[PDB]
């Protein structure tokens, strides 16, 4: 059982934009779908349900702004949203929903999809290596906005690997770092590649970090 | 569904010309149908839908005793109220609903059929009195609120008050001073067969 | 609306130590409570439904109980996997459902020291006009350290930046960044560059170094 | 049964009554407003006759549950403004005795803008001499002996309501009894708006010079090296408004008008609201209410009916709210819009209150708040925003002096004038001044006070004082001190949660959440708490400061220094035009 | 969602007449079904209401003891049962779907008659079953005109065609006119050529179905 | 008992204009309970508003519904081809009653109306009954003066009138008028007229002949 969201990006405030939730591993059509934000400030907020009987519902500092949409025959969950505002810079994740008995819950949940609402412009990453038990990393430098994902050797390398929370510079920008730690026996017998992917300026960089 | 098909009355109570005050809460009993719950969902005239221990995604999938149709007119800032553990003017004196309440409760403007230039005066709501009402309980009594020390029997004047106020619906209002009807549909729980179901095709 | 309060809103436990946590609704809600568990950078896990039925796929280390008013999440005894942020919703009024505010549950463990290391700026950074050097502290506890920059000798703030990680869900420890940056003019006026790094796992203050050669 | 409990449920009853009562005159005093016919005021009257009637029944209801008797402030608080019999207190006689005495003096005062048109445009000495002298010889010596009898009686009625004067009657409209912290006696206004008046001083006396250094330029054979009475821009010396046509600093650079571009972008009244809304909904402040858009009166609507046109927020009950303003494409009518919407943002804020409580903080709240949204209006910064001035064109060191003394002779002017006409009206009712010295001692004040001589010299016959309308209409003066302290004070604090970069004067509001929380703070409450409370709510401070408005003035404080290093500062009681 | 009648029924006064109404498309025992006749040439006329689920009733004053209302689930078909016939009871009588009166609660509600049927035409008269006696309205002394009298029919209607649905332009066929024996007369013109009126020639005809009469003839110029 | 009073109840207007027509009640109707039908010739009635203001399903954004207490109205905005019909309100606050009924009628130019009279025939003679016809042929407007002078004397209560629905092209009427006499009745006299009377006639029109002739 598995949600995937899709969609999430820069938009600019009274803007639009749609997003996307790919449904897998269960009967999609026999159970209910929200979305679901979560802010910085405020914490979890439900956004909007769709039922198994096309019913949906909204709160009212959403309704008539957002309308969800169901494919039952894609296994697919949308949320249109009209007229964004800085107060939905939020991570919006889709989640199932199902009842053991009259009692109700939200069982299984998404991944999360960042939508950020800003007037700022776009601009992709500068990555840069950190030369070399020892540790080197790669510089995720200047780019806007978030998120950023970094992976070690296309995901092959996890234990001793530390992706830092990014930090919004005085400049504007953001700026990440991501470090492993590896035996110095594996230097240079082992070469280590940082996957670097920015999705909102479609930015994908792979490098390579070698003693120097 | 089938034309034979024996549908609950959903249209007479939502649709009905004039609703009762909220004092003299109007009560219908709906039982032995199939509940189409399809004329309740995506509504555009419902500004307020709210249901309470049965999720609305599942009202087709749930067979039930009996259902109750509570209906009356409010005000905007009132429709507050109509909820299991709320307080206020109208939810202490006019309708309360149980803490354990099994129901849902739904509720739409109702300016442009409420209001009258000149003032609609047709709509009585409870002001006062010496106790709270239970969950479903219905007071209809005429009895002089009597506030003060001294005895008033049967006679309006100071510290004595009629306890029956008429709201005033106006046009031009605001909107939490605009008239609101309000159904609250409740399911019953009882052991015995039930009668009201959903679709044949949900349950 | 039926808001939820949450206690206590921080919390710092050792491994296998019994974890309690409140929850606090509006108004009477007979068992339509649900507990979730939310990772540094996950989505939300049921764990809890119905107040006490336990999910499948939650250790029977998890525990549920309350009716009412006031709800009970118990974890047994602690794991440091167990590390998040736990959130209560009531399944009374929808669709209108809410959550708690979430409480943190860090974890307590031995002090360790920080790995430390210092990383020089690439010759292709040097091609922007900036310098951005970075060091690390890596897998240590408490969270608490003070992290210094020195240029030849001569002490630098307000140039650098800090960042640090959440605790790790195996170890348990946590991980810090700094990064000081200049310009390609103020890195060709200072030769040897060093990040100093004082703990309360180390006996003395520790400092990694590097040459511009 | 207690009287307190006894007090809310006849409180609450009442609330009920005054809330559709109220509303249906509300409708019916909009009706004539809008469309004034000899059937709306028959049904303004009728419903205003209703409603009078029903507040003199309710108040004498509302006597029989003793203040004493209350340890809820709330409940006390609205009883109080209820259950008053204030004038009717005296006997039936003198009380008609009264009203016809008030009666004769307003009617006497509007039969008898023609005198105030050369008294605004002239620069003649004598014609504006004629127009000074005449009409405080007309009506000022009929309305000598009735003010008398007037000043008798309101005594009388004062000191029957246990107050020592009239002048503490009026003093008791910022009275605060029973918080502790918070509470403020009918003295403290005496002294806190004279030492506010002190450090006024420094600067009027600055404006004092400049102001006499460029009219000695207009008039170099009636001057002094006091200030002519006549010479002042209007009939009595209170706005020196009129007196920019000749006292400007630079005839060189230009008045910012943005009315031409308003119709370069022909921006209709419907465009200047929403332009406005916008402006509250940058603060955090809800968006007018559906039955605003409905129901308001934005334009003149053609000569099928003609209408008040003066503008005016309306707060009719019920969640009505209103504009009526009858409005044009000019920059005035556009900063009056958001002076008018500031007025429906303050009532929509406590109309969540009980219907007694809807109000101002005090009597002088309400303005402020309405002002200091035209303030923010005015910017160049908000100019360039919203887009009415280019984006090209900006603010020089000259053309900042002459707003900012433009501003200075409406603002400044009018605070030495309202002290000097209330602590005159203060005397004269506790009886400080004998009535063989009321008007000798009234040019006394003004000499010593304003700076202001007579040019004629006057009989205790006459009543200068009574030449202005609030005197002989029978209202409280120092509403127009209190409330231009209020207006930087709110400022201030406003641009410190806005994080304001320069002077006072260039704070616009737009874009700051936190400035419109603490805004909201205090709107939302009005007579419902103590003015001291309201105004920490803003400020974090309980009493009155001139700071802030000398914080607005200071870069023009310092010009007016290096200007008047080689003028005449101060003046001399001594001097007469005539002598 | 549609509504079936009965179709044309003619009975003797003093009889008894039933129309049916049969009802398809919607839930049969939500909706009431409610009967309004309509005289020849006169407005609408209410009669009653029937509740398909409880089998309570409402009619009007003029039809109280007179008339009356069924309905059957099963086959969800409504009657309408009207006895002690009148000579002024001639009219077209519909069933509508009603959402004026609710089945459950019998309670007003906010609409009116949504869905309508054909209506059924029902003739109360003396008369009996009974052939028009055509005649030719002969044209007298540009465009002279020709006419056919189809006079004294019992019930309506006649059918009238011109050269066999030849000629269209410039007919006019009046309306029926009741007449005092009960039974019906009509007729029909058309506006000719002059110069096409000695040449041509032109008949009426007349169809009755009701009687099973068809009567063409020719209309000579004299 | 309530009664709905539609005035004028025939209205005539150019097509593609603004149709105001009228309902008023005798008594106070809650507006949630009038509604409008439409009616075209020979067919059901179909509704058009209900509660005063609503739409129902299929209907055109021509079609308008106004009123309040007792005076109420339907607005067509604009008069399309087919809207030329006839229009019923109905209430239903106390009991259930239908209005009078407007028909909307096209508003065509003044015609004068084409007078032929026909001779009884000969088949009829036969038969014993005489039945002489005037026909109005295209006029507008609807109102007509048809006399029978037989011989001189005015004739009244023997003559019976019917006019066909307005044409389909030029929105005129066409009139006839049947003057029933039995054959013993029908030789008594010599001369049968018919004198018509129309706004678009210069003069009243008479058509004559005589008995056997
Ligand atoms: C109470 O009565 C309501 C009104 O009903 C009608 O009139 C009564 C007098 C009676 O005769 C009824 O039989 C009759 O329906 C009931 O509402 C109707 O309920 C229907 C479902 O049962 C619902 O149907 C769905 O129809 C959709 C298309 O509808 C049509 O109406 C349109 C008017 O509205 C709009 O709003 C939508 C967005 O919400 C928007 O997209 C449109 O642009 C428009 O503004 C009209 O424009 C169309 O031409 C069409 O006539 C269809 O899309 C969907 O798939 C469903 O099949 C009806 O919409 C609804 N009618 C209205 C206008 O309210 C209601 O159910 C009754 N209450 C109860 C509890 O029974
Ligand atoms: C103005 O007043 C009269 C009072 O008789 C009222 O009838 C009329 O409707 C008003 N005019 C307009 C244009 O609203
Ligand atoms: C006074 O009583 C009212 C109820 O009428 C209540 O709302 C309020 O809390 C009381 N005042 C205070 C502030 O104690
Ligand atoms: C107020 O303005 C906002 C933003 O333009 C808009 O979304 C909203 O509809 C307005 N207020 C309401 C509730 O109508
Ligand atoms: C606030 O900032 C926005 C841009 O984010 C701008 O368009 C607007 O003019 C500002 N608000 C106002 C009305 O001054
Ligand atoms: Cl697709
Ligand atoms: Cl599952
Ligand atoms: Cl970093
Ligand atoms: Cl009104
Ligand atoms: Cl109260
Ligand atoms: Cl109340
Ligand atoms: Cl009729
Ligand atoms: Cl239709
Ligand atoms: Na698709
Ligand atoms: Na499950
Ligand atoms: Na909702
Ligand atoms: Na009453
Ligand atoms: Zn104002």
């Amino acid at each position: 059982v598995q949600l995937v969201e899709s969609g999430g990006g820069l938009v600019q405030p009274g803007g639009s934009l749609r997003l996307s939730c790919a449904a897998s591993g269960f009967t999609f059509s026999s159970y209910d779908m929200h979305w679901v934000r979560q802010t910085t400030g405020k914490g979890l907020e439900w956004v909007s349900t769709i039922g198994t009987a096309g019913d949906t519902y909204y709160p009212d500092s959403v309704k008539g702004r957002f309308t969800i949409s169901r494919e039952d025959a894609k296994n697919s969950l949308y949320l249109q949203m009209n007229s964004l505002r800085a107060g939905d810079t939020a991570v919006y994740y889709c989640a199932r929903g199902d009842s053991s008995g009259y009692y109700y819950y939200f069982d299984y949940w998404g991944q999360g999809t960042l939508l950020t609402v800003s007037s700022a412009s776009t601009k992709g990453p500068s990555v840069f290596p950190l030369a070399p038990t020892a540790a080197l990393g790669c510089l995720v430098k200047d780019y806007f906005p978030e998120p950023v994902t970094v992976s070690w050797n296309s995901g092959a390398l996890t234990s001793g690997v530390h992706t830092f929370p990014a930090v919004l510079q005085s400049s504007g920008l953001y700026s990440l770092s991501s470090v492993v730690t590896v035996p110095s026996s594996s230097l240079g017998t082992q070469t280590y590649i940082c996957n670097v992917n920015h999705k909102p300026s479609n930015t994908k960089v792979d490098k390579k970090v070698e003693p120097k | 569904f089938p034309n034979i098909t024996n549908l609950c009355p959903f249209g007479e109570v939502f649709n009905a010309t004039r609703f009762a005050s909220v004092y003299a809460w109007n009560r219908k009993r709906i039982s032995n149908c199939v509940a189409d719950y399809s004329v309740l969902y995506n509504s555009a005239s419902f500004s307020t839908f709210k249901c309470y221990g049965v999720s609305p995604t599942k009202l087709n999938d749930l067979c039930f005793t009996n259902v109750y149709a509570d209906s009356f007119v409010i005000r905007g800032d009132e429709v507050r109220q109509i909820a299991p553990g709320q307080t206020g003017k109208i939810a202490d004196y006019n309708y309360k609903l149980p803490d354990d309440f099994t129901g849902c409760v739904i509720a739409w403007n109702s300016k442009n059929l409420d209001s009258k230039v000149g003032g609609n005066y047709n709509y009585l709501y409870r002001l006062f009195r010496k106790s709270n009402l239970k969950p479903f309980e219905r007071d209809i009594s005429t009895e002089i609120y009597q506030a003060g020390s001294t005895p008033c029997n049967g006679v309006e004047g100071f510290n004595c008050y009629f306890p029956l106020q008429s709201y005033g619906f106006q046009p031009t209002n605001g909107v939490g001073y605009q008239p609101y009807r309000v159904v609250v549909l409740s399911f019953e729980l009882l052991h015995a067969p039930a009668t009201v179901c959903g679709p044949k095709k949900s349950t | 609306d039926i808001q939820m309060t949450q206690s206590p809103s921080s919390l710092s436990a050792a491994v296998g130590d019994r974890v309690t946590i409140t929850c606090r609704a509006s108004q009477s809600i007979g068992s339509y409570l649900n507990w979730y568990q939310q990772k540094p950078g996950k989505a939300p896990k049921l764990l809890i439904y119905a107040a006490s039925s336990l999910q499948s796929g939650v250790p029977s280390r998890f525990s549920g109980s309350g009716s009412g008013t006031d709800f009970t999440l118990t974890i047994s005894s602690l794991q440091p996997e167990d590390f998040a942020i736990y959130y209560c919703q009531q399944s009374y009024v929808s669709p209108t459902y809410t959550f708690g505010p979430g409480t943190k549950v860090d974890i307590k463990r031995t002090v360790a020291a920080p790995s430390v290391f210092i990383f020089p700026p690439s010759d292709e950074q040097l091609k922007s006009g900036t310098a951005s050097v970075v060091c690390l502290l890596n897998n240590f506890y408490p969270r608490e350290a003070k992290v210094q920059w020195k240029v030849d000798n001569a002490l630098q703030s307000g140039n650098s930046q800090e960042s640090v990680t959440e605790q790790d869900s195996k170890d348990s420890t946590y991980s810090l960044s700094s990064t000081l940056t200049l310009s390609k003019a103020d890195y060709e006026k200072h030769k040897v560059y060093a990040c100093e790094v004082t703990h309360q796992g180390l006996s003395s203050p520790v400092t990694k170094s590097f040459n511009r050669g | 049964s207690t009287i307190e409990e006894q007090a809310k449920t006849f409180l609450d009853k009442f609330n009920h009554e005054a809330e559709d009562l109220f509303y249906q005159s509300s409708l019916a005093s909009w009706n004539y407003n809008t469309n004034i016919t000899e059937e709306n005021v028959q049904n303004m009257n009728n419903a205003g006759d209703k409603w009078s009637a029903f507040l003199k029944e309710q108040s004498t209801l509302a006597q029989m549950y003793p203040l004493q008797e209350i340890q809820n402030l709330t409940v006390k608080l609205q009883l109080q403004a209820l259950q008053q019999n204030g004038s009717s207190v005296l006997s039936e006689d003198k009380s008609k005795r009264l009203n016809t005495i008030l009666n004769t003096m307003s009617t006497i005062y509007s039969t008898g803008p023609g005198l105030n048109e050369i008294m605004a445009n002239s620069l003649d000495y004598n014609e504006r001499l004629w127009a000074w002298e005449s009409w405080r010889s007309e009506v000022g010596k009929q309305l000598r002996p009735l003010y008398e009898e007037y000043v008798v009686l309101k005594n009388e009625m004062a000191r029957a309501n246990h107050y020592e004067d009239y002048g503490d009657y009026w003093r008791g409209d910022y009275e605060v009894n029973g918080v502790d912290g918070y509470d403020y006696s009918r003295g403290q206004l005496i002294e806190d708006v004279e030492h506010t008046f002190e450090e006024i001083k420094p600067l009027y006396e600055h404006l004092h010079a400049y102001v006499r250094a460029k009219l000695m330029n207009a008039y170099p054979s009636y001057i002094s090296p006091c200030l002519p009475a006549h010479l002042l821009g209007d009939m009595w010396g209170r706005f020196w408004t009129n007196l920019y046509s000749l006292t400007v600093p630079f005839g060189q650079k230009p008045n910012i008008d943005v009315t031409d571009a308003m119709v370069d972008q022909a921006w209709d009244a419907q465009r200047i609201f929403k332009e406005a809304e916008k402006f509250f909904v940058s603060v955090g402040l809800p968006n007018m209410t559906q039955g605003f858009w409905e129901n308001s009166m934005l334009t003149d609507p053609g000569n099928v009916q003609k209408a008040v046109c003066h503008p005016t927020a309306w707060d009719l009950g019920k969640g009505d709210f209103r504009i009526l303003m009858c409005t044009k494409v000019t920059m005035d009518d556009f900063l009056t819009a958001h002076h008018e919407m500031g007025h429906i943002q303050y009532d929509m804020a406590y109309a969540a209150q009980p219907f007694l409580l809807r109000n101002g903080a005090n009597e002088g709240f309400h303005e402020a708040v309405g002002e200091i949204m035209s303030l923010s209006a005015a910017t160049p910064k908000h100019l360039k925003s919203i887009g009415l001035l280019s984006p090209d064109f900006q603010e020089d060191n000259e053309t900042e002096i002459n707003f900012l003394l433009k501003q200075a002779l409406t603002i400044v002017g009018t605070l030495p004038f309202t002290y000097m006409l209330e602590k005159w009206r203060w005397m004269v009712f506790k009886g400080e001044i004998p009535k063989d010295q009321w008007m000798k001692k009234w040019w006394e004040m003004k000499r010593e006070i304003v700076g202001v001589v007579e040019p004629v010299p006057h009989d205790e016959t006459y009543c200068d004082p009574a030449s202005l309308f609030h005197v002989s209409n029978d209202y409280s003066f120092i509403r127009y001190y209190t409330r231009t302290l209020y207006q930087f004070q709110f400022q201030e604090a406003l641009c410190q949660a806005a994080k304001h970069e320069g002077p006072l004067h260039k704070c616009d509001i737009s874009n700051s959440t936190e400035a419109g929380q603490k805004l909201f703070n205090m709107l939302r409450l009005g007579k419902s708490e103590p003015w001291t409370l309201a105004l920490e709510n803003v400020v974090g401070a309980k009493n009155m400061n001139v700071r802030p408005l000398l914080n607005y003035f200071e870069p023009l404080f310092t010009w007016l220094k290096d200007q008047n290093k080689n003028s005449f500062v101060g003046w001399s009681t001594d001097w007469s035009p005539y002598a």
